[PDB]
């Protein structure tokens, strides 16, 4: 419910999902692949 | 790689692996990566279908509380013998949210945050001590809340033409209401707030160091409509503030050692630990001390 | 493979042989400013290898008890060749870097240095309510040293400094750290003199240790700002 | 006009309400957003980040020192080196940690962790490590013979200078919670352990001492309810300055 | 030419110029038009894409904020030995919008105006000092405004029976309720207000100058419908305007001098200046002498 | 009836609130609209409109003498003429101006300004000056080869009698904002500054002092934001006849 | 706004009154159902015991 | 929302984005040409 | 009436008529048939 | 100016590229060497570590 005529006056956005946790674990131009050695 | 993630991950269950040149349990801690060790690769598994929900870790979530962010006590009274630091049945407060640490934590989590502000206004009174040595009653006050923006005039006593407000926003309301509340938007001149800045905000070298003002939402004069009663009365107006809509960048690390002040990120530390400087944590006796060990 | 690296850049080249991959902050790669999110509308100056190269700072010397070492940018480029004139004759600027740590020692030498990249490290002052000054932060090539690298000189926890862009110079595994940095900041430019955008830190986790004959040992900083440009030409400040 | 009547609750202010409310600036165009750098969503990719264990947590331990554990050679077979507690509620070395810290804003937690050990010494130095994860009912391990017989990896040094322990969801119930009381049923996790599987060997040269540097991580089956108040910060008066936002 | 903006314009980048007979930024103010010189042909520029909105500059949002119109403190009391000036538990008002300087610019910065007053009534009271030396709590009263058009038959005591409002609009309110509200029609017997009037309103030579009747709004006449108690009380009323579904025409100079009197336009300006008669901006010490300037 | 409760914020009064409200004259008909000049639906469309600045705004020029600026022949070359400061907030040559009245109802603003100079000499007059603006950052340029560094137009006297000098939209941000602090990095935009290009030359029968009246607009580039009082008016008291309103 | 009038028993407490309440915990997931023996739907299943 | 029968009832009118500052800042019969001489 | 986000804000749920007493009334793995002897 | 930074390791050898900066299309071997048309500039080694 939101009559009001300003889109910011609207109740919280609780629907974002998307996730990309890599950009803070794997910032890394060299992808590692699993198993193999890293160096 | 970006996907939307609404439960935690399922796990597959996992056989023996005597494989040459194949080290999943080895990692490489010096590229900066977190390791990739997965559990079916260190252990035998079983097969698990996990339906557990990540809605309460959202940003939104973690972020969008109602938080307290100012609580102001003043006297309504007649204030011809106040002094002049006084709040004369008025007071004005530079909107910051530095001041109570359960938010400012919260806040200082992330390096930048875009997010509109919902404002609640809760006011409470009581009969003044040391004036009369008696109670009467509670009264129905209108106050005025006036929203003036950063380093523009603001009213100089309760009466004051000021407070006409022609152009500024202003909400009247009273004692035995619901607490007020109003949305104030995202007002930043840039496309986030700078939790925090590294810099100075003035082209000569004497301005203030981590203190943006473009990040200073803005300034609440608050009053006492209803001119004063022959006895004086102690009126407290609470503000809190909820984030909505919110945008968050670069993660840091949490604050450890006690705030000092709203104006900087000075550390002294407690005294011992835990959260010294020398210390964080909890000493115990030794790396070989288990300290809640089960013993039967 | 993931050990040798040549970075080429300008006029100026790095090779390394003990490298250990290297870190995209964010796993981002600088550019330049497009027209959707631009501000200023006088066409910039984009000077390309004239500034898009390697600039090497002063060494220091890793001690027994050092605490760390630390440099802002664009602070510590700012008086230096010709991006310094850049940023000397304009208003506002922008740009990424790509930043190159270098520290060798024998196979008989121990130590573990964090290389981070803090976003607007806004430090603060150890036992007082005031400020820090203008003179604490701005130290310019030069650089400063961490007074308590436990806390990050600002209240926080190192141990948590590794939810920024990191790399590590372990030296029995390797002898150098790269980051590549992007524009960071919540305006699309900003004036290079007053505000700094990231902070580079260099904290001895594992002290320098070995029963070897001793040798001085030097940790080195190349940084080469990326996609330069530069707005509201005028005179220079200096 | 439309007959109504007022339900229990009306009027009252519920801090985690969620409802639209007057804009105070009509037709207010914000900033146009502009792409930033490291955004993020859900406070599980950070947890997912690994960070440094306080393992060291003693006296005569000052600042960093807390955050690297010194491994010597030793004359005796099957040595216990160090042992880490479970709780990411209590203090203890797991507690100043991006998956802790995180944590103890919630009640509840569920998942599977990772601890990363680096081994520090010089590239001469040579040793094997046993890792030892011990499901909870009984007391921590003090011999080798009885932690290798839950989970554990061994760690040979290496060109590969990092090792991963996963400690696993190994739970009766969904969730366990941050509760006090550190002995409880729905609470305690087991114990980590860490023994000599050889020898730390290293030549006349090199150091004699090496350190190991530990860290913690959440894998992405974790996930937290319940959110709290942090225990890890508080105020007892109002912080300098604050009174001058009232001049 | 009429079009329909929303956004700030874009920025083309444009190209050096050495075209002879052409001279962009050469102009010819004599024919009172504005220089058309454009960003582009004075300075090479960038392309840039402008998505700044323009909505918060629009006449309606500009003028259509809740500006206090009037404020009335009277007694509430038992009047029998008040003097004649007195308001006794009642006062009249002849609506304008001239008294308060913050709306009467705004709505001065234009020469004719065509627009719907959304009328907000706020009451407060207040025990009475000098009359007993005790609070005792404050009533729940209920008042009765009154819309009488201007010159017609205005209550003359607070139980006259001209309150029995047979066609005249009237609300009752109390003051425990939410402030009173009530829209007014653009109710000029011409297509628009005239905000200035350069003429004399009456057939002979000496009406009043620059004063329409057809201009004002009207009468509100505010009584107090409970009898007095037994001890005063101290009632304030304020009147708010908010102008809406407004139309604007010819756009005028801001007023710079102080306001003398809401009957003229009449000047005289500070002793010194800013906004002195002889001089509107502050002094510098020379045309040359930055005030400003920037010394590091 | 319909369940309801009714949240925080229920009865207040916000100034800046859009609702609809109760006609106290039903069945009214306004009088019907008529065609009048000059309708303005946007105050951006009002800061277009360029207006007198006052550059002489110093003691000993009294009323009309601040909007104009005198220059004379001189026997030194490159002399500075005079400098304009660059804040539409405070106090100012821009201040009095129909830009600068609008924006200080506002808070943060944005594009580009246009100054435009008329030179007022007789025909026979003849001369080249330089208008140069400089962003901000360092010191009000002082000497011509300083200030022609930056943004500048070259003036040649001649037919058309006025040139114009863009100030074009340079700013880290997307707004500056109207704060009292002038040396804010966030409200500096820097200076405009005049000099003389070659000289002004007249014959004796011309008079010898020449005036230029300057102007100042926004481009359609520019916007506004953040409505506030104007700092311009105020009252410290009720106005004359106010109290005769409710006689 | 709508125009509305407060009918009897506005805000009243009802012990047995049945309506949706404010969430006190937003975005909170309750623990996975599982399957458990014995479930009673219907108080007249226990009284056919004897 | 708008249950009053009187249309000059209604809540404020923000969605006229016309506009046309040619009739004040070039109110002149004859329209100047970008770039050639105004005179 | 449920404008709240959260589904455990719902009113109470009523219509559920399922029943199976025989889970407490026959747990035996033999039916008995009726009429016939139980044993 | 032109540079390469060169790490000891496996490969033993590096190589600094001196490229053909010039204004005229060839220089001259003649006996002076600070002449414009036959100096080439300078080649420095410094301790990077």
């Amino acid at each position: 419910i939101n009559f009001y005529k300003d889109s910011y006056a609207a109740s919280a956005s609780k629907q974002d999902f998307s996730q990309d946790p890599s950009k803070f674990t794997e910032p890394v131009v060299e992808g590692l692949k699993a198993g193999a050695p890293v160096l | 790689i970006e996907s939307i993630i609404k439960t935690a991950t399922d796990t597959v269950k996992s056989e023996i692996n005597a494989e040459l040149g194949v080290v999943p349990s080895l990692n490489a801690v010096e590229t900066g990566a977190t390791s990739n060790t997965e559990p079916e690769e260190a252990i035998q598994t079983r097969t698990v279908i996990n339906q557990h929900g990540v809605s309460e870790t959202l940003v939104e979530n973690f972020l969008s509380r109602a938080a307290l962010v100012s609580k102001r006590s003043f006297e309504y009274k007649d204030h011809t013998s106040s002094t002049a630091r006084a709040d004369k049945n008025f007071f004005k407060w530079t909107i910051n949210t530095r001041s109570f640490v359960q938010l400012r934590r919260k806040l200082e989590l992330f390096t930048y945050l875009r997010f509109d502000a919902e404002i609640t206004i809760l006011t409470t009174v009581a009969v003044n001590g040391s004036g009369n040595n008696t109670y009467v009653g509670l009264p129905d006050l209108t106050l005025q809340a006036m929203f003036v923006p950063t380093g523009a005039l603001t009213p100089e006593k309760q009466d004051s033409f000021h407070w006409q407000s022609g152009s500024n926003a202003s909400v009247f309301f009273k004692i035995s209401d619901p607490p007020a509340r109003i949305t104030i938007p995202f007002m930043c001149i840039n496309s986030a707030y700078s939790v925090f800045y590294d810099g100075f905000a003035g082209f000569e070298k004497n301005g203030l160091y981590g203190i943006n003002p473009a990040d200073t939402i803005g300034n609440l004069c608050v009053r006492i409509v209803n001119e004063h009663q022959p006895v004086g009365f102690t009126v407290t107006v609470r503000v809190y503030m909820k984030p909505k809509h919110i945008k968050a960048w670069a993660p840091r690390p949490p604050r450890t050692l006690p705030y000092m002040s709203i104006a900087n990120a000075n550390y002294k530390g407690k005294e011992r630990a835990p959260n010294a400087l020398s210390a964080i944590i909890g000493n115990r006796d030794s790396v070989k001390t288990m300290p809640h060990n089960i013993v039967n | 493979s993931d050990r040798v690296l040549q970075l080429k850049l300008g006029n100026s080249a790095i090779v390394t042989q003990e490298a250990a991959n290297y870190c995209c902050a964010y796993g981002e790669w600088p550019n330049y400013l497009p027209d959707h999110e631009a501000v200023a509308i006088d066409k910039p100056t984009q000077p390309e290898t004239a500034t898009d190269r390697f600039y090497t700072l002063k060494s220091v010397k890793w001690e027994t008890g050092s605490t760390g070492w630390w440099w802002k940018l664009p602070d510590a480029l700012n008086n230096i060749g010709m991006f310094g004139q850049n940023v000397q004759h304009h208003y506002l600027y922008r740009s990424g870097f790509l930043i190159h740590v270098q520290c060798n020692a024998t196979k008989f030498h121990q130590g573990a240095l964090l290389v981070v990249a803090i976003p607007e490290h806004q430090r603060g002052a150890h036992n007082t309510n005031t400020s820090p000054g203008f003179d604490d932060i701005m130290k310019g090539e030069e650089g400063g040293t961490f007074n308590h690298p436990y806390v990050l000189d600002d209240g926080t926890s190192l141990a948590c400094a590794t939810i920024f862009p990191h790399q590590w110079i372990n030296l029995r595994t390797n002898n150098s750290a790269t980051i590549v940095l992007p524009w960071m900041n919540a305006a699309p430019m900003d004036f290079p003199l007053r505000h700094n955008q990231w902070t580079l830190a260099i904290i001895p986790v594992v002290p320098l240790g070995t029963r070897t004959t001793s040798s001085m040992v030097p940790i080195t900083v190349s940084i080469a700002p990326m996609c330069c440009e530069f707005n509201g030409l005028r005179h220079a400040i200096t | 006009g439309v007959p109504t009547y007022l339900l229990p609750g009306s009027g009252q202010f519920l801090t985690t309400d969620d409802h639209s409310s007057a804009p105070a600036l009509p037709c207010f165009n914000p900033t146009p957003e502009m792409h930033i750098p490291g955004q993020v969503r859900n406070m599980l990719e950070v947890v997912q980040v690994e960070s440094m264990m306080e393992i060291n947590n003693t006296e005569s331990a000052v600042g960093m020192e807390r955050l690297k554990v010194d491994i010597s050679a030793l004359t005796d077979v099957d040595q216990l080196l160090f042992n880490i507690p479970l709780d990411i509620q209590l203090d203890g070395p797991l507690r100043n940690t991006l998956v802790g810290n995180i944590s103890r804003y919630y009640t509840h937690w569920s998942g599977s962790l990772e601890m990363t050990f680096m081994f520090c010494g010089s590239f001469m130095a040579a040793g094997k490590l046993i890792l030892c994860y011990t499901p909870p009912g009984g007391s921590c391990p003090t011999t080798r013979e009885t932690a290798m017989l839950g989970t554990h990896i061994v760690w040979d040094f290496g060109l590969q200078s990092s090792v991963t322990l996963i400690i696993p969801w190994i739970s009766g119930s969904h969730y366990r919670m941050f509760n006090n009381d550190a002995k409880s049923t729905n609470a305690n996790v087991g114990y980590v352990t860490c023994f000599m599987q050889t020898n730390l060997i290293v030549p006349s040269e090199s150091s004699d001492t090496c350190s190991l540097i530990g860290f913690i991580a959440a894998k992405d089956d974790f996930s937290l309810r319940l959110m709290r108040d942090s225990p890890d910060i508080g105020q007892l008066d109002h912080l300098h300055a604050a009174e001058a936002a009232y001049q």
